[PDB]
């Protein structure tokens, strides 16, 4: 037969434009065609990005930084009328601290 | 957080029951309610983690990744609607099945709260990939692909699973908080330096490491277009998440361990950059993108500075959205042309200048142009990298010029010039791929607007 | 006539069906976590005329 | 004379713009007019000292009524 | 650009073409048209003296020498019309160029806009579907059986024929596009 | 605006008012028909000039092999007429 197997040709592809001149390129149906336009447009962009945009700017500050903040202007404050100086080289008392008795 | 696992697990039955023309349509709109859902998890506290169960907990690094994931569902199922229209129902379900299968192991991976499981999940990851690709692409060489995804990954993984059972009989847990709170420094035996290397080798490979990324080219070119959009983007940042936890048990060891993978993600970001400057594939082009970007990240990773880890999430985050548009916008012109050879197709611009203009901020976004996200990760890598050793800024330096170069070089080889004339079957975009790529894009300038939100835990 | 509207659209309820029972199991789970309620040394309150516990 | 110019079909980028910014519109308008009636009629909290025996709620410590909401 | 080209280039194509350009980078060289015209006759009488050599070897010999004076002399910056291969707006309006076959992809709306165009439009695509045939058959015929030697094609020969291979020459998009 | 629509006849007119100035054709023997060759008596040296003149008439490149076969004004007309997409 000068062949090697029985197979299908290659098919040509489909234009989704040729039976739908406006087809959105979701589906060759054109009303699920459509819908899935609606659907994709509505709940990704309508619900998901702006909706979800402001619901993430106005999150609410769990990362406590206005409250480091004011924490930080009163200690200034005190330690700026006292006199004494604004940060401390050791963040741990020594008195609560044991050394090591000899070093040599 | 039961309140995201459980709707994907319903996920599974509502594509299994739906009606034969409407699986694309229910499942795109519940994967976006979910994406929605997950949205929620970044109110996050500024000491610890947002601690759910004994099973499961969200940090400051793991919830953007959990949001890229649930939001590139929905992307994907988009993008696959179209080379699948031929198919069977059932082949179709179960292409769904696959990817949701995947979201799943996926979300359940990035907030587990021990490490074994973790490393179950994270190998559990394998199978739908693999499934995918071998039985979806288009290429015979997909096949190979499949063997070389498989393998080098657990050639790497299953020295890991041998060292997190070890540490389980000498520390009593895998918890990560009580590994966190309990740790104890490594002192500097071959022991503990063999120990070092399983712990890291998995994740290394995964990014992956200059030198064993060969898998990485041949899986994501054989692989169909959801494949390559989750592989990019998602899976490569299972082993920077991984690097990131587990780096916190291999102190001080890395202070040296880590000169031949610092020497080996600097040079081969370099050869990567300079590979893509000569790729005939365009589809290629992007991989090796892939791997200068994750070079970048194991560099950060490796320093082990605020900044980088900063640094690091930030380009993980953008990299994810910005190359799975990419491999968006290159099967565009593949599914149109037949033809993954970058000359074949040209002066595009001319014929559909929407998609031109899409081309152009994708490949703007590539070479990290401020005030993108991109750019935001690159100068704190590059700004750590600085403290670590001031002759850095060469190698770094150089990367910054031949990426752009290589990035402009794929727009102007494409959209620029003039068009081929034998070639007659280009149609006008539809709109499936102009909202594609604007939900690619639109989140990476609103991240922008508010970057605190992909920086970390640091 | 809402038979067959139901029988081609009731996959529509079990995405947000399972949404409400994960909330539900993850109320649950963490009333078995209550071991510590109002017993931190940062967070150890008296309580108030009325309510029962701190948080729920 | 008036000769007719070869263009491609700019038919359906136009009607993917006009869409999306339909839609985008749609639910974004709402939402500005939301804000600035809340902004204008729902100021802000102002700082104050905690009243002796009182505790308050946790929204109480925070000053936007988007955010305590 | 038209004409098909040769196999090779004859002996007076080569001294016609150094002939030109010659002149063309002397009036480089001599920015005014007063001394452009003398040294151009003067070039024009150098050129010519050597005319009635009937030793061909020595014909070539003499050619080679004047490209070797040639390459040594020319101007590195030479006048280049502005369309040219060189010039300024050599590819200038090649992105207004817009392939015919575009048309068929239209919407319907836009196609409502112009009828007439898109009525002539139709006409010319059905002469063509009507013509290919007879054109592939005459390429056919006139075809030696070796295969073409050269890239000429023949004309239409018979009662209301076309050229074969017309189509493509004829609607060419334009010079100035848009 | 821009330069006017060139026509059939405006080229026609300046290849003749630029072969009327050359001296070595005689104008009142001159026709649009007439080879340069045959009729004129000119050699090739002579017809690379005449291409050239047109060139910078028209300020446009003939490219050699193209101006090689011209050989009387009509194919010099035919050819700026093909090249600069002129109908009327
Ligand atoms: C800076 C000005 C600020 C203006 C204030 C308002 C701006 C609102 C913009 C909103 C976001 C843009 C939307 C993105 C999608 C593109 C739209 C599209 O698809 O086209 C259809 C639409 C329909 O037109 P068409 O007739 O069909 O023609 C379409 C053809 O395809 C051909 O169309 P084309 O030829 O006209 O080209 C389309 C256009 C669109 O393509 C784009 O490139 C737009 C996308 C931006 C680039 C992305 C990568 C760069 C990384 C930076 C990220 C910045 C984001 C900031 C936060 C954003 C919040 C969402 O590209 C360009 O025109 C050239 C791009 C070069 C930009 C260079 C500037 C770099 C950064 C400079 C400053 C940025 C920070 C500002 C603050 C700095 C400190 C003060 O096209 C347009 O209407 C024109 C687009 C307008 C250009 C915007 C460029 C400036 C805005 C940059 C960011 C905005 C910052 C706002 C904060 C206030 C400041
Ligand atoms: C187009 C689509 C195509 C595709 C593109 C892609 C689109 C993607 C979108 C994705 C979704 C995005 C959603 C993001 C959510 C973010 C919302 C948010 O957080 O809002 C923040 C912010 C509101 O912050 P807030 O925390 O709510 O306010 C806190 C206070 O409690 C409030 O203070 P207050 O107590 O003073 O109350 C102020 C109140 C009232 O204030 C006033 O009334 C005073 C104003 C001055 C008037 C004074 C003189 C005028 C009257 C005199 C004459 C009448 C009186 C006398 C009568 C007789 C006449 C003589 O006004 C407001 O409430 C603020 C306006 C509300 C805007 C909310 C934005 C929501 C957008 C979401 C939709 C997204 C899609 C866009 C569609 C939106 C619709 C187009 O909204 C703004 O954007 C404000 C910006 C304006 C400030 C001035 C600009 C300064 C420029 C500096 C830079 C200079 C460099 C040059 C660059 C300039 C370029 C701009
Ligand atoms: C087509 C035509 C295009 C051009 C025409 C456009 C017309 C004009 C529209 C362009 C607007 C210009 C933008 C200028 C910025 C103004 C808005 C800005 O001020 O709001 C920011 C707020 O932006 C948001 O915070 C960022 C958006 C969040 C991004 C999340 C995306 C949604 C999820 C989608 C999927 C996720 C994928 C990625 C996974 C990681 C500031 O935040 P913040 O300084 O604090 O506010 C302080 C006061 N608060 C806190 C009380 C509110
Ligand atoms: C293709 C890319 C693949 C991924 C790349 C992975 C990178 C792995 C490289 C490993 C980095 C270092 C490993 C061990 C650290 C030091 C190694 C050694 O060379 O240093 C000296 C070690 O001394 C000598 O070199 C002894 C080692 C010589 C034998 C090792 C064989 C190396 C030859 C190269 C084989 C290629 C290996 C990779 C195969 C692919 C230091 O002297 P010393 O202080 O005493 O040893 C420190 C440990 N102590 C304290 C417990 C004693
Ligand atoms: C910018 C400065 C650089 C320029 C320097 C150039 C220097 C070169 C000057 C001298 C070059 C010569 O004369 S090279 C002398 C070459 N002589 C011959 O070949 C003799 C045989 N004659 C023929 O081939 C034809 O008659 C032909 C002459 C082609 C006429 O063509 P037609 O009659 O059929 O139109
Ligand atoms: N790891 C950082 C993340 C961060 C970055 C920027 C911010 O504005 C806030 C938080 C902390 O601090």
């Amino acid at each position: 037969p000068t062949i090697r197997l029985q197979e299908d040709p290659d098919p040509e592809d489909e234009n989704l434009y040729e039976k739908n001149p406006d087809s959105h390129g979701y589906d060759k149906d054109p009303i699920v065609d459509l819908w899935n336009m609606r659907v994709v447009f509505f709940f990704g962009f309508s619900i998901v990005l702006v909706l979800g945009s402001t619901f993430v700017a106005y999150l609410p500050d769990y990362r406590m930084q206005e409250w480091a903040r004011r924490e930080a202007e009163r200690l200034v404050k005190y330690r700026e009328a006292n006199g004494l100086p604004l940060m401390e080289s050791n963040c741990f008392d020594p008195n609560k601290i044991q050394l090591p008795e000899d070093e040599d | 957080m039961l309140k995201i696992i459980i709707p994907t697990t319903m996920l599974l039955p509502m594509t299994w029951m739906s009606k034969h023309n409407m699986i694309w349509i229910n499942a795109t709109v519940h994967s976006l309610l979910i994406s929605l859902i997950s949205l929620s998890l970044l109110n996050q506290l500024g000491e610890n983690s947002l601690n759910f169960s004994l099973t499961f907990f969200s940090d400051s690094l793991s919830a953007p990744l959990l949001v890229l994931t649930t939001w590139l569902l929905p992307l994907m199922l988009m993008a696959s609607q179209s080379h699948l229209s031929k198919e069977t129902t059932t082949r179709k379900k179960l292409y769904i099945t696959m990817l949701i299968l995947l979201q799943l192991f996926l979300i359940m991976t990035f907030t587990a709260t021990e490490l074994i499981l973790f490393y179950i999940l994270f190998e559990a990851t394998l199978v739908p990939t693999l499934i995918i690709i071998t039985r979806w692409g288009n290429q015979t060489e997909r096949l190979n692909a499949g063997l070389y995804f498989l393998f080098y990954t657990l050639a790497g993984s299953l020295p890991l699973l041998v060292a997190l059972v070890y540490i389980q009989n000498t520390t009593g847990s895998l918890n990560f908080l009580i590994i966190h709170y309990w740790s104890h420094p490594l002192s500097n035996s071959w022991s503990n330096i063999f120990m070092w290397l399983a712990c890291i080798m998995a994740f290394m490979v995964k990014m992956p490491l200059y030198g064993l990324h060969l898998w990485l080219p041949k899986a994501h070119v054989e692989a169909p277009i959801a494949g390559s959009m989750v592989l990019a983007a998602v899976l490569l940042k299972l082993g920077g998440y991984g690097m990131m936890r587990i780096t916190t048990i291999l102190n001080p060891l890395t202070n040296y361990m880590a000169y031949p993978f610092l020497m080996l993600s600097m040079w081969g970001m370099i050869m990567t950059s300079s590979i893509c400057l000569r790729q005939t594939d365009l589809k290629s082009l992007i991989a090796y993108s892939s791997v200068s970007h994750m070079a970048l990240v194991i560099v950060a990773i490796m320093i082990q500075t605020p900044w980088s880890f900063m640094g690091a999430t930030a380009l993980m985050i953008a990299h994810g959205l910005t190359s799975s548009m990419l491999f968006c916008l290159a099967n565009t012109n593949y599914e149109r042309v037949h033809s993954r050879t970058m000359i074949l197709a040209r002066g595009l611009q001319t014929l559909l200048p929407l998609m031109a203009t899409w081309w152009l901020v994708a490949s703007l976004t590539n070479l990290a142009l401020p005030p993108s996200i991109n750019l935001i990760g690159e100068l704190f890598i590059i700004t750590a990298s600085f403290s670590w050793s001031n002759i850095t800024i060469i190698l770094m330096g150089m990367n910054m010029m031949i990426t752009a170069l290589y990035s402009l070089y794929m727009l102007i080889t494409t959209q620029r010039g003039k068009y081929t004339h034998h070639i007659n079957n280009i149609k006008p975009s539809f709109t499936r791929e102009n909202a594609l790529m604007a939900l690619h894009i639109l989140p990476l300038l609103l991240l922008t607007l508010n970057p605190k939100m992909i920086l970390g835990p640091l | 006539n809402v038979l067959q509207i139901v029988r081609d659209h009731w996959v529509h309820i079990l995405v947000p069906v399972g949404f409400v029972f994960g909330c539900y199991l993850d109320r649950r789970s963490d009333e078995k976590l209550t071991a510590f309620r109002n017993k931190s040394l940062l967070f150890k309150r008296e309580l108030r005329p009325n309510e029962e516990v701190t948080w729920k | 004379k008036r000769l007719f110019i070869i263009k491609p079909s700019g038919f359906y980028d136009r009607r993917f713009l006009k869409l999306m910014r339909f839609y985008i519109l749609l639910t974004g308008i709402p939402v500005a007019i939301g804000i600035t009636l809340v902004n204008v009629f729902i100021g802000e909290a102002e700082l104050a000292d905690i009243p002796e025996g009182y505790v308050p709620e946790h929204w109480e410590y925070f000053k936007h009524p988007i955010s305590r909401w | 650009a038209f004409s098909a080209p040769a196999a090779y280039l004859t002996h007076q194509q080569k001294v016609l073409r150094l002939y030109k350009r010659a002149l063309r980078h002397l009036e480089s060289w001599c920015v005014h048209r007063d001394k452009y015209r003398y040294f151009a006759c003067l070039m024009r009488a150098r050129f010519d003296e050597h005319k009635n050599e009937k030793d061909m070897v020595k014909a070539t010999q003499l050619l080679r020498q004047a490209e070797e004076e040639f390459w040594y002399g020319q101007h590195p910056q030479p006048y280049i019309f502005p369309e040219s291969p060189g010039g300024t707006s050599y590819e200038r309006y090649e992105c207004y160029k817009v392939p015919e076959w575009c048309l068929d992809d239209w919407h319907p709306s836009e196609k409502a806009m112009y009828p007439d165009y898109f009525a002539k439009r139709e006409q010319w695509k059905r002469l063509r579907r009507e013509s290919w045939e007879r054109e592939v058959k005459q390429l056919q015929e006139e075809t030696p059986p070796g295969g073409p030697r050269t890239e000429a094609l023949p004309p239409a020969r018979k009662e209301g024929d076309l050229p074969p291979l017309w189509w493509h020459i004829v609607t060419r998009p334009r010079e100035r596009p848009m | 605006s821009d330069a006017p629509p060139l026509t059939l006849e405006a080229i026609k007119d300046r290849v003749l008012y630029v072969l009327k100035l050359y001296d070595k054709i005689d104008p009142e023997k001159l026709s649009v028909n007439s080879h340069f060759m045959k009729d004129l008596g000119l050699d090739s040296l002579d017809q690379v000039e005449i291409i050239m003149a047109m060139e910078d008439e028209f300020g446009f490149e003939i490219p050699d092999i193209d101006a090689e076969k011209l050989m009387c004004p009509q194919e010099i007309v035919d050819y700026i007429a093909d090249k600069k997409d002129v109908y009327e």
